[PDB]
RNA sequence: CCCAUGUUAAUAGCUUCUUAGGAGAAUGACGUAGCAUGCUACG
RNA sequence: CGUAGCAUGCUACGUCAUUCUCCUAAGAAGCUACCCC
């Protein structure tokens, strides 16, 4: 197995087996970062180990060649070679390695445990090569992270879908949601078999897990279930296309008056067709998923695909291509698990159509003609470099708004990121600027949009509506539950519960708040639709009920709260906690 | 070799020896001298076939080291191949009938023999002489397999198509012989 | 388990005397990698040991074959040598003797695996030997039998089915006398138990099958080269009738091989001081070495001059490239010398001259091309017929 | 790599590798060639030079033998033999190399520069392999003296086709036509990749280049175009195939009455049939291209090749045929690249077809019939020999007049070449005399065929027409612009555009001034159909537009202007510059 | 001061050649122990 | 006469160079048996 460095793409054939992901490296670069930093294990052909059977030495500095195999000092042949010499540690090509002086950031990259936010700007402003390295060995100190939770053994069955569980205790508890899946395990002294697949949701009353099972096995007492962990692969394509600017427009064909609507999106459409790929910032509601409608119809002709990296951001962009795009040519490719409940209008699953929709994960290696990512904010340079690893387009557009909430990053808990690091796309948009800029709001009512430029927004909206005096406050505290570090609020949910009758035009309202487990909560109480705010940026509503749960630092972020509240359509009901978010907003006090 | 300090000595030896040579010097600083001549060249030497040993073995081990490697190497391409081969050839199974037959099986199992001969959606016939195409695919519909086939194509020795108009008891001997009569299941 | 395979049939692309067109099975790795590794021992231990029946691996140069012809002159009585040839032997096999072969063949696995180790190993041996799918040109075909030529264990399997076909020439032989005509008492006693070990008895009986093996070794002694055999017999016993002549093999090869060995194509030798007839494709003669008689292996005269005029490679047709091969055509044609024909004695001076020439314009060319002649030339022995002569000498 | 003598056909492996086509030589050639020029390098299997790292010797006159390397008399081994040696240079096939007198030749063909006319007539006088390296070592000094022009960096863009650039100084600038292609260059301070090729044109107003470009990326200031050059690959055919005579048509069938036009071009065809190859020369517009469309004709079973050193003059090929050949059997190949206007009538790239038309660099390897050589004296040995490798046939025609102008061949600067020495074809002619040979002009009218007897044909031509009274004469001089070295006669130009009324007959006439750029510029300003004299030559119009440019050395041959005017079917008008040339033919006055 | 152009099996035996390793032998150089002879100091 | 030191010569062991022989491994090229008469 031969390959390239990942530091200097040289030849070689040696692989830093300390680090998790198992980079190649050159002679000279495995050499300068052995040296430094505790990865004292080398991967070559074969493993650089004693092969002397007794004895367990593997550090590369002192390993000695002798015959065809190695030896530590101990069992050193008569005629021997030393690996670690002169600068460089013995491998193949080792003639044609040049050498690199990016090392230091290979080293804290490669060394670090992605907690502080030192990391991610360095997995940021690095090279490209380093880019996919910090996302990949990011992604799977993700999965070794989950790989560390508890295992739930049963205690009874309560009835044919409830379960009363416990957890293991000395390792934490993972929430309870639709995303963790669980393979049960049944151990009757023997035959330790998959007995499927289930996931599981807590319950309206009680310490009580109700679980769907891919199977249909009878519980019992014995049942212990595990965590799975994704084994994630590595990727090659990078971050970002190199742009080339185009003399005309290629790959397209124009069509002549479109629509009405679009007449101030024609020249933006026309940029898109000229270069290579395209930024579009904007703040909240502004048109920005409508535009990549506009230059879908401004193009008939180009296979389209629209992919996101959240689920029902992708199903309102399935929505509003419904409702401009024409029907019959757009498909919504679900994954094969597809756990989460998709959009069901379009030809599922059919990767040949023209105006194809897709997660980021779940999207298909083909050829295509223009596509558009959506929602960038949210989405890593692994996402990035999966899309651009799938899919092999000739006009690439990225639309997404900065100021939103970005990807979770359940890693980092110390710190806060800056904007312009989320990842290679908004760096851009954070460096030179987006490439098309529009900002002027036709989602949401004048009051609104009026808080949200005294917000996070230093003063720059212009939205084109009037106050529709449907934009309410609350102020009252709510008790915490804490259910699985996932807190939900009983008295709030009892408290939109009861309101819900004296305004009926509610009856359709949305819930928000970020907390999947309060809601999930709401379904039950009040029964209302409801969508995390997280898995919200991107739809939106005509009557939004939003309730803010706790004054921690995670329901209390300035983007969080300007993405909840920039929903609203018409109107939005908030239900608020912090004494100090509640007044910096001017809605009706309540 | 003369990177070591051993060959350092036997030039400082020779230089001596060949300094009190020059000189005139007595016999016994002479043989002292010759003492260290021999000795310096007796240890070269030694570290000499020691390094050329130690090239030869380092050689010889990175010489290995790419066998195994392009051995590692075509291993992958092996099997990347043999996927590729078995994917592409379930990608031509016909899922319909032959799911049917199968789940209308015993346990499952169907003898191969009968794979084809019920599923295929194609039947190359191969016909030796007039005689035989008179009698096993007259027409352009024949009986096999209690299924009826449609002729699709009849193609010759050479690969060049013939039309069915062609085939007449005159006319056989002009043809190359056996023709491969492609048919479609109806 | 069972895997079963899928053997390719090419065309072989050789010399030969007939315009029958030959096909070779080329069986798939994967039946190879486990038949190699299941037989390697024993194919080894029978390709190693020299002076037994099956003489497979015993050098017919280094005074080779006339130890294979005092080795099968194993002190019989009245000597006469036979030799038969399976008319379609590798075709027509019936499928029970390649079982009943490759079952002597596997008896030495008595302690390394188990009894259903053995016979998934025998499922797997007649999955991917006997009834296989053959591609033949484009197509899987079904070989309804019959042993493929391309196997690990074909020569020893054919060997097996030989000398159990020539067994059963023998117990016929021995069974179908008149039986009051059989005047030697110890014989017709042995006969009387043969028909009692054979239909009379459900389990082994080693005495008497330990006696019966000792009789066929002393008036049937046989040498086996996977299907060409000759027979040492005993020509009284033959004459009355308690030993396998030609037509009880015709007879055995009737009823248990499903063709006819017609009696033109198996010889008889009433002589000895002129060896077999043909064996091996390679005739015998009785020649006077240094101070005594061995016999030499000659080739038959026009294979190789065949083996000279035409090559299956175009660079082969450039002659001074090839002396490397002319040296190897002379070595196996150079019993020819003393040959009591003279023009069958002239083709290795042939050959010898050739070389000579051969590598006279070979320094020729390197001697224009360059323009010096070659520093350690060492072919002056080549052209010699002492290196020759050596080369079949009892002495390595 | 062994091979045979360029001097005496030995076999050798010797390569004298000071010359730039690198010919083969004999052991004895090798040393008689570089015992006397300055010649001093010798390529064998491995080269001469001395094998010892610290040093630069590679002159053969000094380097011996030793082992089996070679070293100076510095690093010379206690055991050496000298390589240059009695009378020979050491080398494989030593004892049969037979030596030969005729050095001097291959010394002055291999060592001069291809500048004076004494370097032409010695490559057209030497022997058959003389000839072919003579060729190939000329097209390789165009070549290498193609490569020496200059790189042009633009400095801004002015549209999307329009260009503005700026030649680096130093090295003099390509002319801007057709013909000349470059590779563009971005340089990003790194990733200099091929961005295009781009063919450029003079623009009608101003300093601007108009690029036509094989990519559509958008030019910025930073990138830069390079002229690309053709690595010109070595011949083996000889230029003339050995003339066998036959008793009687073979590999022909010749057809009863095939026409009452070619009732005086029978025995011709017949002789064709007779003669391996054979030779017809004759004043312009008599019919010897439309002999060789009677020839096909003739011989209908015969799968001739038409092919022509120009395009224009195949295209016309072309045209004669579909007049009076059958049509559905004739093809015209174009090249790949295909940059000039092409005549689509036929199928066209059809290799299998019976009438096949090319050009000659653009043929395909293949056995054919009688094939048809036009234009010889356009052509150089190198088309010959690349015609006579290329199509192997059973009978060769070679049609075309010494009078016209011959190949460019740019290298020529001083002297003047005599018509004999253009090519081997053109020496047979005006040796021996040509195979058929038909006087007598079926093309122009009276007084120009008149003129053109008075001018470099001694007066011999009777030509069946009578004075149509078309034929018009001019005199004012003009004004020079000199854009590439290829001026423009603005002026000119306008005099013809304002006659272009009183006359409505010549608003279809066709536009001649050799001159490329002056060319180009009639396209604009009148909008003619128009052709420089050069792919002139084998077409003819009703009415020709002739316009003298300059009083050079260029327009002013009697050759070029005898073969611009003679193609006036009806008529000609021609504004001239020279007092002498203008007097010394008869129109009218103006 | 410039104009033409890019197409084919398994097994077995044997011969030759190369490389690597091991063993042994022989010769020579060189070095450490043992034996003998001769010179010096001392007893 | 002995001890210590030095010089010369003769044996035992170690390192290097050269040659020869034998074997074991690996590799490359070729032929024959095979196939049919
Ligand atoms: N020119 C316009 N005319 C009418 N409605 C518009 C126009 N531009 C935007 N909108 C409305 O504004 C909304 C913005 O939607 P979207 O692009 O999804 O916002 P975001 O990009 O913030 O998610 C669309 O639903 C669309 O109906
Ligand atoms: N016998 C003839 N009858 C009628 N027209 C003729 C005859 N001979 C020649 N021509 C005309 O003379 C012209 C000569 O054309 P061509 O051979 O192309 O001249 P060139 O060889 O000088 O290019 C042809 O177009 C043809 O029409
Ligand atoms: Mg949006
Ligand atoms: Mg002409
Ligand atoms: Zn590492
Ligand atoms: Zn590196
Ligand atoms: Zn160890
Ligand atoms: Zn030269
Ligand atoms: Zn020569
Ligand atoms: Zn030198």
């Amino acid at each position: 197995a031969v390959g390239a460095c990942v530091l200097c793409n040289s030849q070689t054939s040696l692989r830093c087996g300390a680090c998790i992901r198992r980079p190649f490296l050159c002679c000279k670069c495995c050499y300068d970062h052995v040296i430094s930093t505790s990865h004292k294990l080398v991967l070559s052909v074969n493993p650089y180990v004693c092969n002397a059977p007794g004895c367990d030495v593997t550090d590369v500095t002192q390993l000695y060649l002798g015959g065809m195999s190695y030896y530590c000092k101990s069992h050193k042949p008569p005629i021997s070679f030393p690996l670690c010499a002169n600068g460089q540690v013995f491998g193949l090509y080792k003639n044609t390695c040049v050498g690199s002086d990016n090392v230091t950031d290979f080293n804290a990259i490669a060394t670090c445990d992605w907690t502080n936010a030192g990391d991610y700007i360095l997995a940021n402003t690095c090279t490209e090569r380093l880019k996919l390295f910090a996302a990949e060995t990011l992604k799977a100190t993700e999965e070794t992270f989950k790989l560390s939770y508890g295992i739930a053994t049963v205690r009874e069955v309560l009835s044919d879908r409830e379960l009363h569980l416990s957890w293991e205790v000395g390792k934490p508890r993972p929430p309870l949601n639709r995303n963790y899946v669980f393979t049960g395990y049944r151990v009757t002294k023997n035959s330790k078999v998959q007995i499927g697949e289930y996931t599981f949701e807590k319950g309206d009353y009680g310490d009580a897990v109700v679980y769907r099972g891919t199977t249909t096995y009878k519980l019992n007492v014995g049942d212990y279930f595990v965590l799975t962990s994704h084994t994630v692969m590595p990727l090659s394509a990078p971050t970002l296309v190199p742009q080339e600017h185009y003399v005309r427009i290629t790959g397209l064909y124009p069509t002549l008056n479109i629509s009405d609507e679009f007449s101030s999106n024609v020249a933006n459409y026309q940029k898109v067709g000229m270069q290579k790929y395209s930024t579009l910032q904007g703040p909240p509601g502004t048109g920005k998923s409508h535009f990549a409608i506009g230059l879908a119809l401004y193009y008939p002709s180009a296979r389209i695909v629209y992919t996101a990296c959240s689920h029902a951001a992708v199903d309102a962009l399935c929505e509003k291509a419904l409702k401009y795009l024409p029907i019959d040519k757009c498909s919504r490719i679900i994954p094969a698990r597809a756990r989460v409940e998709c959009f069901d209008k379009f030809k599922v699953n059919s990767t040949l159509e023209q105006y194809v929709f897709c997660t980021v994960n779940a999207l298909p290696e083909t050829t295509a003609d223009i596509v558009v990512f959506d929602e960038i904010s949210m989405a890593t340079n692994y996402d990035l470099s999966v899309v651009n690893a799938r899919l092999r387009a000739k006009h690439y557009v990225y639309i997404g708004d900065p100021a939103q909430l970005p990807a979770p990053r359940t890693l980092l808990t110390k710190g806060t990121l800056e904007p312009e690091y989320f990842n290679s796309v908004c760096r851009l948009m954070k460096t030179i600027g987006p490439d098309m800029f529009l900002g002027t709001c036709r989602r949401c009512p004048a009051e609104i949009v009026d808080t949200v430029s005294a917000l996070v927004y230093d003063n720059k909206l212009k939205a084109h509506k009037d106050k529709s005096a449907q934009c309410f406050k609350m102020f009252y505290k709510g008790v915490i539950t804490h259910d699985v570090s996932s807190a939900i609020n009983r008295p709030q949910i009892g408290v939109v519960r009861e309101f819900l009758t004296r305004n009926p035009a509610w009856r359709k309202a949305v819930f928000i708040s970020p907390y999947n487990s309060q809601n999930a909560v709401a379904s039950k109480i009040l029964g209302l639709p409801t969508q995390t705010v997280d898995s919200s940026q991107g739809s939106e509503y005509d009557y939004v009920i939003f309730t803010q749960t706790t004054e921690t630092a995670h329901s209390c972020n300035v983007n969080r709260f300007n993405v909840a509240i920039t929903r609203a359509k018409v109107g939005i009901l908030c239900i608020m906690s912090d004494r100090d978010l509640y007044d910096k907003l001017q809605f009706t006090s309540l | 070799f003369s990177s070591l300090p051993s060959y350092a000595a036997f030039a400082t030896a020779q230089e001596a020896y060949e300094q009190a040579v020059a000189n005139g010097d007595s016999e016994v600083v002479l043989k002292k001298l010759k003492k260290s001549l021999n000795v310096a060249k007796s240890e070269f030497d030694r570290d000499a076939a020691m390094q050329r040993k130690l090239e030869k073995m380092a050689d010889q081990a990175m010489t290995q080291m790419y066998k195994q490697a392009r051995s590692e190497d075509k291993r992958a391409k092996v099997t990347s191949a043999m996927q590729t081969m078995l994917f592409t050839m379930l990608r031509k199974l016909d899922n319909d009938a032959l799911n049917n037959i199968i789940n209308n099986a015993r346990d499952g199992c169907v003898p191969l023999n009968i794979i084809p001969l019920t599923t295929a959606a194609k039947l190359m016939v191969v016909i030796p002489d007039y005689n035989t195409y008179k009698n096993t695919c007259d027409g352009t519909t024949f009986t096999y397999a209690s299924a009826l086939w449609e002729i699709q194509q009849v193609v010759d020795a050479d690969s060049k198509i013939v039309q069915l108009s062609e085939i007449s008891m005159d006319n056989s001997p002009n043809l190359a012989w056996p023709l491969i009569v492609t048919a479609l299941r109806a | 388990n069972v895997i079963p395979t899928i053997t390719q049939m090419n065309l072989k692309y050789a010399i030969s005397a007939k315009n029958r067109a030959r096909t070779v099975a080329g069986v798939s790795i994967c039946s190879t990698m486990t038949n190699r590794q299941f037989h390697q021992k024993l194919l080894k231990s029978i390709a190693a040991t020299r002076g037994a029946t099956v003489v497979i691996g015993t050098s017919k140069f280094y005074g080779g074959w006339h130890n294979m012809l005092k080795t099968v002159y194993s002190d019989v009585e009245n000597p006469h040598l036979m030799g038969w040839d399976y008319p379609k032997c590798d075709r027509a096999m019936p499928n029970m003797l390649r079982i009943m072969a490759s079952l002597v063949l596997a008896r030495k696995h008595t302690t390394c695996c188990s009894l259903s180790h053995r016979f998934y190993r025998l499922a797997n041996e007649c999955a991917q030997v006997l009834s296989e799918m053959v591609m033949c040109g484009g197509s899987l075909y079904v070989k309804p039998g019959g042993t493929s030529s391309g196997d690990a264990t074909t020569a020893y399997a054919n060997s097996v089915f030989n000398i159990c076909q020539a067994v059963t020439a023998n117990v016929n032989a021995l069974l179908s006398t008149d039986g009051n005509k059989i005047a030697d008492k110890y014989v017709r006693n042995l006969q009387h138990r043969l028909y009692e070990c054979l239909y009379r008895n459900r389990d082994v009986d080693t005495d008497f099958v330990n006696e019966f093996y000792a009789y066929l070794r002393k008036h049937f002694s046989m040498m086996i080269l996977s299907d060409d055999a000759v027979v040492c017999f005993n020509s009284t016993y033959a004459s009355q009738g308690l030993v396998a002549s030609i037509k009880n093999f015709k007879s055995v090869l009737y009823y248990q091989n499903n063709v006819f060995m017609s009696e033109a194509k198996c010889w008889t030798e009433t002589d000895l001081t002129k060896g077999p007839h043909e064996f091996c494709s390679q005739h015998t003669m009785l020649v006077k070495q240094g101070d005594d008689y061995v016999y030499l292996p000659y080739p038959d005269p026009s294979r190789i001059l065949g083996a000279g005029c035409f090559v299956d490679d175009i660079v082969k047709t450039d002659g001074t490239l090839m002396i490397e091969r002319f040296v190897s055509l002379a070595i196996d044609a150079y019993p020819l010398t003393k040959h009591p024909n003279q023009e069958y004695a002239d083709v290795f001076h042939l050959y010898l001259q050739y070389i000579r020439k051969l590598h006279d314009e070979l320094t020729g060319h390197m001697l224009d091309m360059y323009s010096v002649m070659l520093t350690n030339d060492n072919t002056s022995r080549y052209w010699e017929p002492e290196f020759y002569e050596a080369m079949y000498t009892p002495h390595t």
